[PDB]
RNA sequence: ACAAUGGAUUCUGGUAUGUUCUAGCGCUUGUACUAAGUCUCAUGUACUAACAUCGAUUGC
């Protein structure tokens, strides 16, 4: 048992969103280069429009659906315990975090 | 039971003076805003356009923090060529302000 | 981790430092090992600084050099946590290692007063019925001694307008408060906890007891009710003191007579001697053993009352976090503490005296002796113990002996621990305050007899019992070496020649006790009178008081408060100031205090803004109304043969000085002396 | 693990919390048993 | 609130940008200026014939806590 | 000139150096107006 | 003048320990009129502690309590940190 | 046969503190009726002093 590591963590991450890779392409596959300018120095990679905004969609898909997943989380765990006494909502969340504690 | 009413509003209140002094000053506060933005309008529609006033500097080097971006740190420069990306940037920000 | 669990980790660090001043083991569940280690370390590292700065101020506020008013009340906040840490831990070892006495002790110790109450025949004290032909007049003296508290102060809390109308209520149905303090008596055995506080005494610190006021009526009840029927069934002996028939000073004055009375004392043609011995008892009532008190009650007082005095003392001692169940020591603020006290003397009295001469002390029981008497001269001459007398926890012990019954004394005091360098004058200790010429003179065979005169008292009381140290103890012989003969009663250090042992009789002033023979009438001995030095600093830590707790009060209370300071100590110790050249000068010290505090009532402290007018004309006048002490030459001789000898007043030195020349009385012009 | 820091003095944001997170072991030796047991000996003898 | 721990000190990396006063301190006044370099009546009576490391538990302690408070 | 300068125009400066204030003062005005030892002692010298 | 403990002063002493600790007595009894800050800290200490056992005392606790108060007689609340039960409940 | 003589004064003291007080334009759109001021005394109220208050004797 116990907690994962964050080098555990971040590969188990990483493993996950390649299989949203694999399957973003079997559902799209189920439908149907490097310039280093001398004087400046920088380097210029052409890369499809689409794949980049795949890119910016999917990043803001999974920023909304953590944020609605902990909504739902705050909405819930408010309206299960009312025994103990408590005065606000910051005195709710400490009397439920020493229930974790033991 | 006018005893118990009386300990029942004192376990349940846990701010102090000046906790709750400065939740009445930001209610004053926000309203005398709304205030002033709604004369604006009012005097919008009869066509006079005043200017929002800018909160007086309260001591000599105090920051007006909309006319400058202040402390700004650019980005490390990269060998990427963040070139086309600026212009994209630029277009959908004053797409935005208009 | 982030700055939020490192939030949180440094609050138990501030709760581990309130469990270590609260003497409360902070112990919490699940904390990690190395991290609890790590917080004992450093609140172990924070005590070490906070109990030596304890250390640090309080040897400044004896030495009065500048401490900040806020400090003295923060180095009283901190030693009464420590005195009670202290308590607390002293509660333990006793609770772990068991009673302190062993049971051959605690029985040997129980033998002794069955076997002196049978030969008094003494009867014990009953319980109070409901038909006491003096119950209504002893009830009355209890609410009126408890009624003089409040009649000095002017408004109370909510603690002290309940003791007030408990007494009012005691007054208007006092048979009513009757049958409520003996139903008391015979049922409650668990008690409401006492509070204890700590009053600053600049170079000690003096506990205070608060009982509950419904619970300190039946205390005082009681404590008349036994001392009442104490001195009727004549329970404590002559040489028990206070005596409630002579005040402190009538004490010394008795005893000083009653020295010289007794016959060949000061006769040193042979080599006999004399020797006083003056020892504290040390921790007498905090070593009381509450099982052995129970049962030593038991002899003297009704089980119900003595179950009852034994159940009161176990209760809750309350600092303001700290608190702690009293397993062992006696608590001395109730009210029927003095009873305890002195009973629990009693049994230490027949330990040093034994059997048979503290019956020859008191005398029979039909017809008892006065306080320094004997039926015959020959009960007198037998047992070398002549004069006996205890104070509450210091005794004193005049020995008279020859010279075979001295050496025999002296030898085996030898035997059993001899010195080779000859190393007993060393730690004798003596009086610092009488010249070298006046005080004793150390002798080697004196000294060996002084120190075998305390290692044979020493020895007949228990150490489980009382600390008896030679630290502590004061030993006096008189021989032919040694003309003189010291001990320190009441506050009083007294110096003693007699009349033949004076090179010259010259006339003395009023510092001088002229000691008189019964049966010649004529004065053969000469008593010198000084002030202890602990009661001249003593005096000197009330005038602090008067200036530290006055913030912003008026010119007149401070005039009053150092009044009624003043005459305290002038009409206690009435002759023994005269004699006594560093409490001239607290005098002078003192008042100019007073003086300078109008001074800075006012921004000025110039001398010509305030005459003597100023501060010594009366109220009535308009003036403060100060009695002076000061305005008086002081005398000045010779510091460097002053030590050696008494060199006599050769020269004055001014007390205090004005422009204008103003000749301002003394009180002690207008006191009359004791003698 | 650290627990949660609950004190008995202090309580700044004022929360209420259950009366069991907010606030010995041994007997006593045979001293006390022999000195009472001597005391009684001691007095029935005296009784006696 | 208002009464807060430090989460952190006060650098020195703040006060070396600032501008100088050059206000004169009476203990940066020139003293010191030269440096030093190196070349029967018995028988009747009842009763006949070391450091530790705690601060409270000490001797001295106990001695002091006798004598002051009496 | 240096009184002038701090502003403290309610404050007279006498021919023979004495300091007094023209009006009665606010508490602000009177924690401004306070002047310290340098200022007197230099105004004292001139008064000798 | 002296009053009785109701079940409302009770539950208030409950919150209010529960709300301030137990180290602040004159700050709970300002809730409840007519209890002093001594009042309120003994009621607690004696009768609304939980950890404070008010059961019926087993056949050995019975003997062991009559051990107790031959060895120290007699001495309650030293006898009740033994028995580890209030003071009133064993005499 | 004694000539012996210290001082000394300034500063830090319940309304503190805080806010707002655009007259003088920045180009384009959009003949509706008569009580003064200062000083002094008295009374009433409010605030305030982090002012003070119990020292002692009796005719049933």
């Amino acid at each position: 048992r116990g907690g994962i590591s964050y080098d555990q963590l971040a590969k188990l991450s990483y493993e996950k969103t390649l299989r949203n890779l694999a399957t973003q392409t079997q559902n799209s596959s189920k439908q149907d280069k490097v310039q280093k300018d001398t004087k400046t120095g920088k380097i210029t990679i052409a890369d499809d429009d689409k794949l980049v905004n795949k890119l910016a969609v999917s990043l803001q898909s999974e920023s909304k659906k953590r944020y609605e997943a902990r909504k739902r989380q705050m909405q819930n765990a408010k309206t299960l315990y009312g025994v103990e006494s408590f005065i606000n909502d910051k005195n709710k969340q400490f009397n439920e975090k020493l229930s974790r504690e033991s | 039971k006018e005893m118990l009413a009386e300990a029942r509003a004192r376990l349940l209140n846990t701010q102090g003076k000046k906790a709750t002094r400065k939740i009445r000053e930001r209610m004053l506060e926000e309203s005398k805003r709304i205030a002033e933005l709604q004369k604006r309008r009012e005097l919008k529609q009869a066509g006079i356009n005043v200017a929002i006033k800018k909160p007086k500097k309260k001591y000599g080097t105090d920051i007006d923090y909309n006319e400058d971006i202040v402390y700004e740190q650019a980005p490390m420069p990269g060998i990427y060529d963040t070139s086309t990306e600026d212009r994209q940037i630029k277009k959908k920000f004053e797409q935005f302000e208009r | 981790i982030r700055q939020k669990k490192a939030r949180t980790i440094l609050q138990h660090l501030s709760e581990a430092w309130r469990c270590w001043k609260a003497n409360i083991p902070w112990d919490v569940p699940g904390m990690p090992a190395p991290i609890k280690k790590i917080i004992e370390r450093y609140i172990k590292s924070k005590a070490d600084a906070w109990v030596s700065a304890a250390h640090y101020n309080r040897e400044r506020i004896k030495r009065g050099a500048h401490v900040e008013k806020t400090m003295v009340k923060k180095n009283l906040g901190r030693l009464t946590r420590l005195w009670i840490k202290n308590e607390q831990e002293r509660q333990r070892q006793i609770q772990k290692n068991g009673p302190e006495i062993t049971p051959e002790e605690a029985t040997t110790i129980f033998s002794v007063m069955v076997e002196w109450l049978e030969s008094r025949s003494f009867s014990p004290i009953p319980f109070p019925p409901l038909t006491y032909k003096n119950d209504t007049k002893i009830l009355v003296l209890a609410l009126e001694d408890l009624k003089d508290v409040y009649a000095s102060k002017v408004r109370l809390n909510a603690s002290e307008r309940e003791e007030l109308a408990l007494i009012e209520e005691a007054y208007d149905n006092p048979h009513d408060t009757l049958n409520r303090i003996k139903k008391y008596l015979l049922t409650q055995r668990v008690f409401k906890p006492v509070d204890i506080t700590m009053m600053e005494n600049y170079q000690n610190i003096s506990p205070v007891y608060s009982v509950d006021p419904l619970e300190k009526i039946t205390d005082a009840y009681l404590d008349q009710y036994l001392w009442y029927e104490a001195d009727q069934r004549k329970l404590f002996p002559n040489w028990i003191k206070p005596s409630d028939s002579e005040i402190p000073p009538l004490l010394v004055y008795k005893w000083t007579q009653g020295i010289n009375n007794l016959s060949e004392i000061w006769d040193v043609s042979r080599g006999q001697s004399a020797v006083l011995l003056e020892t504290t008892l040390g921790e007498m009532a905090e070593k009381i053993d509450f099982t052995l008190l129970n049962r030593l009650l038991r002899l003297i007082v009704d089980p119900n009352i003595a179950d009852y005095i034994t159940a009161k003392n176990n209760v809750v001692i309350n600092f303001k976090d700290m608190s702690h169940v009293n397993k062992y020591g006696l608590i001395r603020g109730l009210k029927f503490a003095s009873f305890i006290f002195q009973y629990y003397g009693l049994v230490i009295d027949l330990l040093l005296l034994g059997q048979e001469r503290a019956t020859d002390l008191a005398g029979p029981a039909n017809n008892p002796n006065e306080f320094m008497q004997f039926k015959s001269k020959e009960v007198e001459k037998a047992h070398p113990i002549r004069l006996y007398t205890r104070y509450l926890d210091r005794i004193y012990m005049l020995f008279h002996f020859e010279e075979d019954e001295g050496e025999e004394l002296t030898d085996e005091y030898l035997a059993e621990n001899p010195d080779p360098n000859f190393e007993n004058s060393i730690g004798y200790n003596n009086r610092k305050c009488w010249p070298k010429d006046s005080r004793m003179r150390l002798i080697r065979q004196d000294v060996n007899l002084g120190r075998a005169v305390f290692w044979e008292i020493q020895s007949r009381v228990p150490t489980s019992l009382t600390s008896i140290k030679w630290e502590n103890a004061f030993v006096s012989v008189y021989s032919k070496n040694n003309p003189n003969l010291l001990f320190s009663m009441c506050g009083f250090e007294v110096r003693i020649l007699p009349r033949q042992r004076m090179e010259e009789v010259v006339s003395n002033d009023e510092g001088v006790w002229d000691l008189v023979d019964e049966r010649t009438k004529q004065r053969t001995a000469k008593a010198y009178l000084k002030v202890s030095e602990e009661e001249i600093k003593k005096f000197d830590s009330r005038i602090r008081g008067i200036l530290m707790a006055s913030g912003s009060t008026t010119f007149t209370k401070v005039a009053a408060k150092w009044n009624t300071s003043l005459i305290s100590l002038f009409t206690y110790f009435r002759e023994a100031i005269v004699a006594t050249e560093p409490l001239l000068d607290i005098l002078v010290k003192g008042e100019t205090r007073i003086q300078n505090r109008v001074k800075l009532g006012l921004n000025s402290k110039m001398p010509t803004r305030f005459p003597p007018a100023v501060f010594y004309t009366p109220k009535e006048l308009g003036g403060l109304g100060m009695i002076s002490a000061s305005h008086i030459l002081i005398p000045a001789s010779d510091l460097s043969w002053s030590k050696q000898t008494d060199t006599g007043i050769t020269h004055f030195r001014a007390g205090m000085t004005h422009e204008d020349e103003k000749l301002i009385p003394t009180i002690f012009r207008y006191i009359t002396t004791w003698e | 693990k650290i627990p949660a820091a609950v004190s008995n003095w202090k309580n700044p944001n004022g929360y209420t919390v259950a009366l069991e997170r907010r606030v010995e072991n041994n007997t006593i030796n045979d001293g006390f048993m022999k000195l009472s047991e001597a005391l009684e000996n001691a007095d029935k003898k005296a009784r006696q | 609130t208002s009464h807060r721990p430090q989460l952190e000190a006060r650098s020195g990396a703040k006060a070396a940008a600032y501008t100088p006063t050059g206000i004169e301190h009476a203990r940066l006044l020139p003293g010191h200026t030269t440096l030093k370099y190196r070349k029967s009546w018995r028988k009747g009576t009842a009763f006949g014939r070391g450091y530790i490391n705690d601060m409270t538990k000490s001797e001295y302690h106990q001695e002091f806590l006798h004598k002051h408070v009496r | 000139l240096l009184i002038h300068r701090k502003g403290l125009t309610y404050l007279h400066l006498d021919y023979n150096f004495n300091l007094k204030p023209t009006k009665t003062l606010t508490t602000k005005e009177r924690k401004k107006s306070r002047l310290g030892n340098s200022f007197h002692l230099m105004r004292e010298l001139l008064k000798m | 003048k002296g009053g009785v403990w109701t079940n409302v002063e009770d539950q208030i002493l409950k919150a209010a320990v529960q709300k301030y600790g137990t180290h602040q007595w004159s700050k709970v009894a300002s809730l409840l009129q007519k209890k002093t800050a001594r009042q309120s800290e003994l009621r607690w200490n004696e009768y609304l502690n939980p950890k404070l056992n008010f059961t019926e005392f087993s056949k050995e606790e019975d003997a062991q309590l009559l051990d107790l108060a031959r060895e120290l007689p007699n001495q309650w609340r030293t006898i009740a940190d033994m028995m580890a039960r209030p003071a009133q409940v064993c005499v």
